[PDB]
């Protein structure tokens, strides 16, 4: 996260971290979205061009977790994976398109003042808060700048952008499974997500129910903070009945 | 879920953190 | 720089 800053504790209960048994290292973020069911970005399992195709065993989930580097003790839970599913038309070929995954957990994580499960859209929802101008909320262990790396958790708001200025700003061709965010070069205000961002949460506080709803999964970008450049993040509402399905069965 | 979205150290305490307000105000 | 965890989870 670019000009963000440091988390409060409990602050984000959903947010996980994804993280490699051998060598040991932060791989992405991702979120709880119920005891045994995370959500990330698929390319941070499967990425051809980067060589990189992680199987169940190769990773650890570490939730609860608020410290970058150290093995919180008596707070974090680390859990182990039984499945991996990506979604069939994931598009690492060209733009990240249908940029999610999911990951059961071999046993479900109890629920604590640390720990707690964020909430997927529904229509109403989606269609009331997904709008241009609207802020959401990135958070994530990634560099803090580029274009090094945080203590503790960062977060930082973004207002979600108009989709015209988001295809004009990038070479990428843009679907509708994606959306971006960022302030424009006249705002006056900064902040973005960055590498090691990827598969975290972009979530959002319903004024009508007062819950959080996770809206975005952190994607991909072109330079972390850049004048006239935005994060993108894949659209979860539009790709809900594929979770629903996942989940049905399974 | 089911209690999805609430969290232990705020909205179920009626906590508010730092920054949620900035959210809120923009919901416009 | 990360924090050795403990091998119950390898
Ligand atoms: C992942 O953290 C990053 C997140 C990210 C980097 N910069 C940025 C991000 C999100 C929002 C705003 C700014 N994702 C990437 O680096 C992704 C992964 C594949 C390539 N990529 C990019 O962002 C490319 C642009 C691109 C887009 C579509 C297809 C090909 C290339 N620009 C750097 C992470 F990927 F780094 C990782 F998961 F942590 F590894
Ligand atoms: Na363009």
């Amino acid at each position: 996260i670019v000009e963000g800053s440091d988390a409060e504790i409990g602050m984000s209960p959903w947010q996980v971290m994804l993280f490699r048994k051998s060598p040991q290292e932060l791989l992405c973020g991702a979120s709880l979205i119920s005891d045994r069911w995370v959500l990330t970005a698929a390319h941070c399992l499967l990425y051809p061009p980067w060589d990189k195709n992680f199987t169940e065993n190769d990773l650890l989930v570490r939730i609860g977790k608020h410290s970058r580097t150290r093995y919180e003790r008596n707070i974090e839970k680390i859990s182990m994976l039984e499945k991996i599913y990506i979604h069939p038309r994931y598009n690492w070929r060209e733009n990240l398109d249908r940029d999610i995954a999911l990951m059961k957990l071999k046993k479900p994580v109890a629920f604590s003042d640390y720990i707690h499960p964020v909430c997927l859209p529904d229509r109403e929802t989606a269609a009331s808060l997904l709008q241009a101008g609207y802020k959401g909320r990135v958070t994530g262990w990634g560099n803090l700048k580029e274009t090094g790396q945080p203590s503790v958790l960062q977060v930082v708001n973004l207002p979600i952008v108009e989709r015209p200025v988001c295809k004009d700003s990038t070479r990428i061709r843009i679907t509708d499974n994606m959306f971006c965010a960022g302030y424009k070069p006249d705002e006056g205000k900064r902040g973005d997500a960055c590498e090691g961002d990827s598969g975290g949460p972009f979530v959002m506080k319903s004024p009508f129910n007062n819950r959080w709803y996770q809206m975005g999964i952190v994607s991909w970008g072109e330079g972390c903070d850049r004048d006239g450049k935005y994060g993108f993040y894949t659209h979860v509402f539009r790709l809900k009945k594929w979770i629903q399905k996942v989940i049905d069965q399974f | 879920e089911a209690d999805c979205g609430l969290r232990p150290l705020f909205e179920k305490k009626s906590l508010e953190d730092k920054t949620e307000r900035e959210l809120l105000e923009s919901y416009i | 720089d990360f924090e050795e965890i403990p091998e119950e989870y390898l």
